């Protein structure tokens, strides 16, 4: 695992890979 | 903001456990 450029899934997807069952809440503008 | 730092630029799955509820 490594620095990824990512935006709405791959994030989501990033964070929901991160955070495991944990999940996040993915903050973004408006 | 993973989201301009991974969209704008790059982030890591450290920084991305940091967005963890």
């Amino acid at each position: 695992f490594v620095n990824q450029h990512l935006c709405g899934s791959h994030l989501v997807e990033a964070l929901y890979l991160v955070c495991g069952e944990r999940g996040f809440f993915y903050t973004k503008p408006t | 903001g993973i989201v301009e730092q991974c969209c704008t630029s790059i982030c890591s799955l450290y920084q991305l456990e940091n967005y963890c509820n």
